[PDB]
């Protein structure tokens, strides 16, 4: 089994995802098919795993010794829900009885019953008993005539008392023991319409609220079952109030999908305390007691605030798109670079701590390289264009303008730094010379009729290999500008490497193989099957044919052996379908790259 | 997103061409 | 620049256009507070099509919405965007409306006339330069109905050089409730024929018919309703504030459809109908969504039209298309039935293709269509209108708010000259 | 010296525009900033440009063209498009009003106060050229807006200059695709305008254009992004002539003579022989031979009226790249030797021609081969005639029972414009078939 | 392309379908969801004659399911390919026919032939060039009969220009259950005659045979039987879905087949059928694999035409092969009995090769055989019918449904017919 070191990313897209552990130590969040516990002094990282699909919802029991899970999976098929020791960070069981997806869990206060609401189709409440290994009970959660329910809580007294919401339906409930039977209660809210974004009950259980998708505040008194009042007489929040948190004293922390973050109180609601941030907020909770805590956006930001002061501290994100590629300096171990929507980031791997940004305005990245000598970086975009960056400010050298015109998708620039061969959506690659003030055209070669890939350039700067959307490989003349030879097959070739001697090439295109080429005469070397669920979206071979990877929508880095063959090391984990490899030079780690936006350092299992 | 003018999708995968379009009758028509 | 500023009455018209406004804000993406959110440049642009921008980047909806009854308006306020419009824009009545034709023609209209006057010019010269304006109101309203007619009547000696688009919803020719809905059926239609330009037909049985059919989920609701019809008019005016090869003005389209003044009602055709597993079960495609749309279930709009022939059709693809597809398709359905359409006049078909797609999906269209359909409601009403004004039934009502016998007899002779017209056409 | 101007009106030729000046701007290199690269090529408008831009001594490229608009959608798109710098902003006269199809709506309504505007565009162009041969008319029959500005428009230049030359182009009706039944009344309504002042007119059809496309382009779904590729590459062809010098040299002036034998016809058709895609051209070969079997055969016309049915009395051909006359005369022998081809007695010669030494590159984001010999077919047959017949039958029943006709006679005109048009047609068959007999 | 309409009548029908359909889903290879697992190429490029697609790599298939009892199509659905099979094509009655052929035929169906033809016409737009069509269902199924005559009827003046086939199971000699089956069955089969151009002849009797023969394992399911005969079905399906050396043309089949109008009646045979051990007891070399297509005990589709004459063959063969041995087998067995022949016209035999090999094996083959093997059929229903119409035995709901003996007159004058034709023919 492949085997992990370092691990960044987030699913900001989990609405009231991230957990606080009552240790006060540690910080938790599912992260796709995998979920994370994080030391907050110590930054070490713990996984668990053996989810069938990207988890979907998350809770920890008020003794924070027990973690419930749950899953999203494929319509007419059922949903998980793992329960989780925190000591052992073991499995303690897994159960599958609601269908299409869950997205509410719940620990009774003295956790003794847990409570899962399944999909809209599903549309269910279950209630299970954690002494017995099963489902106490479940019904379907609304009357036929309201829209679907979103969010559930327990009572902060009671095990027996909890409410859900969502479009238009508001119930509580009571857990008829006896019988094993429940009952519902549909409140009045005289006539106000409006669909629930967060919840939340108060400690005393004298009342609860809610932040609607209008972004007004809910006050709701239980035991009478009547509305008590309602947010702000005027100035809602856009994109309504997301997420929520009560104060052990009173008054209410909200976050908006505007990023907007606040603290109000109740008889005014007026603003309190506001800082704007980065990132619609996505979950808000309380270290222990909350004199520190922290908040998750959904761009997979995480801030860490002390309330005295109110001030916030970004400690961690990551890219929350799919990250088109990451590439390495070259030689080094230390940092590296990861294109995706909106921007690139270099970071430093040991540290896993973002090295630089770059603000791109409305843009979608494809393709990136380094320079050879630690001083330019060159970038391949969607819009046609390319870009060259300084290696320790990241600023802005050059914006090469139109340098296509259906996007720029596969790219390379020479380890000379003189050269950029490039691969298109059109079907073009073009090399064009550089320099730090002019940039002409060298040519446009136009054989390819699709979009391109991948592309490796030969150490003897002297030949080119291309993977694309055709079905088409180029061995090229880098010096004649002629292509060397064609390489079609039964696939649509999208990742190609080299051999290091230069007398094989391997490849993965559709065909879910690993194909061995020779390039003498045009024979083919050895045919093998890379992955057993899709393509192989991102191969990586060593320097000296110890080994390769392989990895793509199977989810499983694959580390071959080369003198042998055969799948030496295999890492899982990866939610998003596994996008791109990395060697780190000295023979230390993989780094594996999912469109999730995981990034993944996995250790060396193997001798360097 | 939308205001581009490069290509059109095929609505299926011409990798497999499975809305086989013949050269006006006569052979292969995708790319 | 060119804009339209609507009017919403009745009191279906009450919940309809908020659900238009709700969707076309959906569209627009603008939080339910109005602070728009930037997405999108080109409707950021085109937004003066329908809003007027306050301080505070707030655009303020030129609709104008009138009723009588105060806790229509009030739950409509306690709607999620009751906010987005001022207490400036609510007109309303002092009294019961009593679902009565004439009561809402002519005393109480006598006096709210000046203050529906004032605002609508008010709006008027806020805009600048004008194509038209577009009403959302039931024929089968007994106040939408009343009102409407003054108002129009009005602002036709006001402005007769404009667009006024109507959009009035026709009761459930099974079941009208209301008993006197023929009364008030035919004092509207007579002289809203005269009136209007253009007009949209639309039947809750055959709503309820399409809801049974596709969507399934056993039990909906008249504000699902809103939703599909709102979607279809809204879709059809996406056109002017869009670009893309498509000609949007609704008056390229209108001296299209209108060879003889007399034609002034049409019926819509709408885009994919999804159910449980259409979803993951359906390739989007426009060879079947041509198919889709020229089928008697997809028609929604009144009865079958299988008993007679087609007039006009104009279809409106959004999204992403060509010139070639569309084209085609025409030829298909012309081949396959050029008997169905009608000799008179070939080629029937007007085409537009508006490029921006909308949000939850990528292919879309409407369509608008005349043809010989209304033929069998308004025979109906006919008969109706006879077995009721036979023995006069209810009839002391109106002879004490006013009226006497002597209207209906050219009401229903303008009826017939329509059928009499209608007929003549296409056989 | 060598120059022209060229008029474009509708949003029907807005698109096909902006994309002809994108391919001009591609063959002379032209840089989006508006000014070339350390190339010495900069003056006051003498060189390449001096018949395209205007590059006055600030290094901008101003082109001798003017567009007329009506729906502003679309100008204020390409005004925030790429190359609105390059482009002088009130050139682009734009409207705030439709004309519904209607070309007496685009002929009176707004016309008078915007022709005065393009009048002063017009002789502010003037007093800036210098030989400004002729007129390039880009225009459409189905105009929604592209018929009644280009008919009073027309007028207007026609009255006030006679001696000059205006060359016209629009889309032909459909033989039998219709996005309006206002068509026919509206193209009749510029036909019969145009009769008595109309120069020469070129005619183009995308239902024939799309035919090609998908007879040998491969392509199933091409766009206008094709269809203006080709029509402007054939505009393009025809202005070689000025762009560089060949083994002749031919003009607008002897097109018109030399393509008209007797006046009221001056409604030839274009037709592009190599037409082929770039694998095909990679492993298949070009020569004149085959390029004139194609540009003869019957399908390859971009318009459905039959050769086999038509007698022939103008043609010429023009070739661009490296030919010899002996080849070239050779196969002009053999078409004149062949029976399917048929000219008139009337004329012995049928032919004039033309030939560049430049080869019209390659264009990025193109779909087209890598051409070195290449010839564009402009001739006049009597096979048209039958396009005028069909509209003749379609009108007269629609105007017998007089649909839509309440909407003109609303806004102010009446039907006896509509009977003038109808024997001026009548005239124009009549004479078609009193010229091809013998 | 050119491609083909599935169709699924009566209750057996429904469940052969589901089985052919997985049998043809297992041989190409898509999990049961329908996200498949490239392995196939040639097939993947086959695949358009008989599937659709859909967006994510989803073949959405084409056919149509009519039946009358929800319970039989809701344990379809729970079977293992529901996910695989469309709501779209779930079309139905909410009762039942009582089996009564003629409810069905007159009454049941005359509001359910609406949906059904609304469906096809929707498939056959759809679709460009079909071939044709074909239908699964049983002579002796009540439904299956009633409905099938009318919807064959229907189809042909509709696209009179397309292949028809009919698989239709034949009930048990032995034993009818249903013993209004010999009603329904001459019924049927009246205006099956005059309509359909290929029949299938099938028996449950035989089957069994086969079982207690071959398959020897004493306790079989039906869903077995259905195992086999969609293994035949597959088997003459494959040639239009394959490359190998054969023309695959099931109309230039059945023009082989066919000299004269009058024979519409068909005998499959299929290939290698094993016990336990015999897989390792059994050497594939296609002599003894002709030799046992080529039996008595091998004949399963209606009986031996032992007491009969072959009246004309087509072999088709399926994996790699030689053209060298079918030749000389075919030598073999014309020499080895040329009497058991017809002197009319020699060679009645036409031979197919196609060269992929199934799954699971390498060698395999089916056969068609158009024989004098049917006389003991019709001959055992026209004693039935005799008999039952000596004294006209629960006759009295066929009245109440409304029809009359002169029917049924007509029928056996035709079955009648068909004896005579058959006798003269062969002697
Ligand atoms: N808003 C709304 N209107 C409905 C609904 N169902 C039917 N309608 C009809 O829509 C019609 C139009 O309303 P109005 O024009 O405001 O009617 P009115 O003149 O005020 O008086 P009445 O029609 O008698 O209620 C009503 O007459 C109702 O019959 C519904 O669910 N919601
Ligand atoms: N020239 C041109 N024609 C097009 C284009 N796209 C479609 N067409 C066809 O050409 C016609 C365009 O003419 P019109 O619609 O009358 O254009 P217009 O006169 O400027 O006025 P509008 O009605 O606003 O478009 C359409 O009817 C189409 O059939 C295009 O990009 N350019
Ligand atoms: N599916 C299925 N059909 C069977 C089986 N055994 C016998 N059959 C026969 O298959 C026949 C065909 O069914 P259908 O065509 O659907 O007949 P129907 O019109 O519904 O009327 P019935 O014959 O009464 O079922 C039935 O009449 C049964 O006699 C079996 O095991 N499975």
């Amino acid at each position: 089994e492949l085997e992990l070191q370092a691990v960044i990313g987030f699913n900001g897209h989990v609405p009231n995802g991230l957990k606080c552990h009552p240790d006060q130590e540690h910080l938790i969040y599912p992260l796709g098919c995998t979920v994370l516990i994080q030391a907050i002094n110590t930054n070490e990282q713990n996984f668990l795993h053996g989810h069938g699909n990207n988890v979907s919802c998350v809770t920890i029991s008020k003794e924070g010794d027990y973690i419930a899970s749950g899953q999203v999976t494929f319509m007419g098929f059922k949903a998980d829900i793992i329960l989780w020791d925190f000591k052992k960070r073991e499995l303690i069981a897994r159960l599958s009885l609601h269908k299409g997806k869950i997205e509410a869990l719940a620990f009774s206060p003295n956790d003794l019953y847990l409570v899962s609401l399944g999909g809209p189709d599903d549309g269910s409440v279950v209630v299970w008993s954690i002494a017995k290994r099963d489902a106490i009970c479940g019904s379907p959660a609304a009357g036929l005539n309201v829209g679907n329910a979103t969010s559930v809580v327990f009572s902060r007294c009671r095990d027996e008392m909890f409410v859900t919401a969502g479009n238009g339906t508001i119930r509580v409930w009571e857990l008829d023991l006896p019988n094993r039977k429940i009952w519902p209660t549909e409140c009045q809210t005289g006539q106000m319409k409006r669909i629930v974004l967060s919840t939340g009950m108060a400690d005393d259980d004298s009342f609860f609220y809610l932040g609607t998708t209008t972004g007004d505040i809910l006050k709701m008194n239980p035991k009478t079952k009547l509305l008590a009042d309602t947010g702000p007489v005027k100035d809602k929040f856009s994109l309504g109030v997301s997420a929520l948190r009560c104060l052990k004293m009173g008054g209410l922390l909200v976050g908006s999908g505007a990023g907007l973050l606040i603290f109000c109180k109740s008889p005014s609601y007026k603003p309190i305390k506001k800082v704007q941030l980065q990132g619609g907020i996505t979950s808000i909770t309380l270290r222990g007691e909350g004199h520190q805590f922290f908040v998750g956006t959904e761009e997979s930001h995480i801030y860490r605030v002390n309330f005295t002061d109110f001030k916030e501290t970004l400690i961690a994100t990551c890219h929350f798109e799919a990250v088109q590629d990451i590439v390495f300096p070259f030689g080094t171990a230390e940092l590296f670079a990861t294109c995706a929507k909106k921007d690139i980031r270099v970071w430093h791997t040991m540290s896993k701590r973002e090295l630089l940004r770059i603000t791109v305005p409305n843009m979608t990245c494809h393709g990136i390289d380094f320079m050879r000598d630690g001083k330019s970086i060159i970038s391949a975009w969607d819009d046609g264009k390319i870009r060259a960056f300084a290696p320790e400010s990241g600023r802005l050298m050059y914006t090469i303008n139109s340098a296509h015109r259906i996007g720029v998708t596969a790219i390379a620039t020479t380890s000379d730094c003189k050269r950029i061969i490039s691969g298109g959506g059109e079907g073009e690659v073009r090399v064009w010379q550089v320099g730090c003030q002019t940039q002409k055209l060298e040519e446009a070669l136009k054989e390819h009729k699709s979009s391109v890939s991948c592309i490796r350039v030969k150490k003897n700067n002297e030949e080119c290999v291309t993977a694309s959307t055709d079905g088409t490989c180029i061995i090229w003349d880098l010096v004649r500008l002629r292509r060397n030879q064609m390489i079609l097959a039964n696939t649509l070739f999208q990742c190609v490497c080299y051999h290091p001697e230069e007398f094989q090439i391997i490849t993965s295109g559709t065909d879910r193989k690993i194909a061995y080429w020779e390039v003498f005469d045009g024979s083919v070397i050895r045919e093998l099957e890379g992955s057993l669920s899709g393509s192989i979206n991102g191969m990586d071979i060593t320097q000296e044919g110890g080994h390769f990877v392989t990895g793509g929508h199977d989810h499983l880095v694959k580390v071959w052996d080369y003198n042998e063959g055969e799948v030496t090391h295999v890492g899982v984990g990866h939610s998003g379908n596994i996008m791109a490899m990395r060697i780190s030079p000295g023979n230390q780690y993989i780094v594996s790259v999912s469109a999730d936006g995981a990034i993944l350092r996995w250790k060396y299992p193997f001798a360097s | 997103i939308h205001s581009i003018q490069g290509s059109i999708v095929s609505p299926h995968t011409a990798a497999t061409n499975g809305g086989y379009s013949r050269k006006n009758d006569g052979g292969f028509f995708s790319t | 620049m060119r804009e339209i500023v609507h009017l919403q009455a009745g009191q279906c018209g009450n919940q309809i256009g908020a659900k238009f406004w709700e969707v076309i804000s959906d569209e627009h993406g603008i939080d339910p507070t109005g602070t728009y959110h930037g997405d999108s440049d080109l409707q950021l642009e085109r937004i003066n099509v329908y809003y007027n921008e306050a301080t505070g980047g707030k655009y303020v909806p030129r609709a104008v919405l009138v009723d009588l009854e105060p806790g229509t308006m009030d739950s409509v306020r306690s709607g999620p965007f009751g906010q987005i419009f001022r207490p400036d824009n609510f007109v309303f009545g002092q009294s019961g409306a009593g679902n009565n034709w004439a009561k809402g023609h002519y005393t109480e209209g006598a006096e709210l006339v000046d203050s529906v006057l004032d605002v609508v010019r008010k709006e008027a010269e806020s805009c600048d330069c004008l194509q038209g304006f577009q009403l959302t109101h039931s024929l089968g309203g007994g106040t939408g109905s009343g009102m409407g007619t003054l108002l129009i009547s009005k602002i036709r000696e006001e402005y007769p050089d404009r667009i006024m688009n109507t959009f009035s919803v026709v009761p459930s020719p099974k079941v009208s409730d209301t008993v006197v809905e023929p009364y008030n059926a035919t004092l509207s239609v007579h002289q809203l024929v005269e009136n209007t330009d253009e007009t949209y037909c639309i039947d809750n049985e055959a709503l309820y018919d399409i809801c049974f059919r596709t969507l399934k989920l056993t039990t909906p609701t008249y504000g699902d309703l809103n939703h599909l019809v709102s979607a279809t008019m809204s879709g059809v005016t996406t056109c002017l504030r869009f670009p893309g090869q498509l000609n949007a003005d609704l008056r390229k389209l209108a001296v299209n459809m209108v060879p003889f003044p007399r034609l002034h009602f049409f019926m819509p055709g709408f885009a994919p109908l999804t159910s449980r597993g259409s979803q993951q079960y359906r390739a989007l495609t426009v060879p079947e969504l041509t198919q889709q749309m020229f089928d008697a279930k997809n028609m929604m709009a009144a009865c079958d039209p299988r008993h007679g022939r087609y007039l006009t059709v104009a279809a409106v693809f959004r999204g992403r298309m060509s010139m070639k597809e569309v084209d085609e398709q025409m030829l298909n359905v012309q081949n396959k039935n050029s008997s169905y359409f009608v000799e008179w006049i070939p080629n029937n078909v007007k085409t537009a293709v508006c490029d921006i797609p909308p949000r939850g999906l990528k292919m879309s269209a409407t369509f608008i269509g005349n043809s010989t359909a209304i033929q069998e409601l308004f025979k109906r009403i006919s008969e109706q209108f006879t077995a009721m004004f036979r023995r006069k039934a209810f009839l002391h009502w109106y002879t004490g708010e006013g009226m006497d016998e002597m209207e209906f007899t050219e009401a229903e002779s303008n009826m017939n000259d329509l059928v009499s017209e209608y007929q003549q056409y296409q056989d | 010296m060598r120059e022209c101007i060229s008029i474009h009106v509708g949003q029907a030729g807005v698109q096909i525009g902006n994309a002809c000046w994108e391919l001009y701007c591609l063959e002379h290199g032209i840089q989006p900033d508006g000014q070339m690269p350390s190339d010495k090529t900069i003056g006051g408008g003498d060189d390449s440009f001096n018949t395209f831009f205007s590059e006055t001594g600030a290094g901008k490229h101003v082109p001798r063209a003017v567009f007329v608009d009506l729906e502003p959608t679309v100008v204020d798109e390409v005004r925030t498009g790429t190359y609105r710098q390059l482009f002088h902003p009130e050139q682009l006269i734009t409207g705030k009003e439709d004309a519904a199809n209607n070309y007496a709506r685009g002929h009176y309504t707004i016309g008078k106060e915007i022709v005065d505007l393009v009048l002063d565009r017009i002789r502010k162009l003037a007093d800036l050229c210098t030989g400004l041969q002729g007129f390039l008319i880009f225009h459409s029959f189905g105009g929604g807006t592209g018929s009644g500005f280009a008919s009073l428009l027309m007028e207007r230049l026609s009255v006030d200059y006679g001696k000059k030359s205006k060359l016209e182009f629009a889309i032909y009706p459909a033989p039998q695709v219709s996005t309006a039944v206002v068509e026919p009344y509206n193209s009749i309504l510029t036909t019969h305008t145009t009769l008595e002042h109309s120069d020469c007119a070129f005619m183009v059809d995308n239902e024939a254009i799309y035919d090609i496309c998908r007879r040998n382009l491969d392509i199933e779904r091409p766009t206008y992004t094709n269809l203006n590729r080709l029509i402007g590459q054939i505009v393009s062809s025809i202005t070689a002539s000025l762009r560089f010098d060949g083994a002749l040299n031919v003009d607008l002036t002897e097109f018109q003579t030399n393509l008209v034998p007797y006046p009221r016809i001056h409604f030839p058709l274009a037709t592009y022989a190599p037409v082929i895609s770039a694998e095909k051209a990679y492993h298949e070969q070009l020569s004149v031979a085959e390029i004139t079997n194609a540009c003869f055969e019957p399908a390859n016309q971009m318009v459905k009226c039959d050769p086999r049915h038509g007698k022939y009395m103008a043609c010429c051909m023009l070739y661009r790249g490296d030919v010899v006359p002996k080849d070239v005369n050779a196969a002009i022998a053999t078409i004149k030797t062949k029976r399917t081809i048929q000219f008139v007695d009337w004329c012995p010669t049928g032919f004039k021609v033309g030939i560049n030494y430049q080869p019209p590159t390659v264009v990025p984001g193109g779909d087209l081969a890598k051409v070195q010999r290449a010839v564009c077919m402009l001739s006049n047959t009597t096979a048209i005639a039958e396009a005028w017949a069909r509209l003749d039958h379609k009108f007269d029943l629609m105007y017998a029972k007089r649909a839509f006709v309440h909407w003109y006679v609303g806004e102010g005109m009446e039907e006896g414009e509509f009977s003038e048009a109808r024997e001026d047609l009548a005239a124009l068959e009549k004479d078609y078939e009193e010229v091809g007999v013998d």
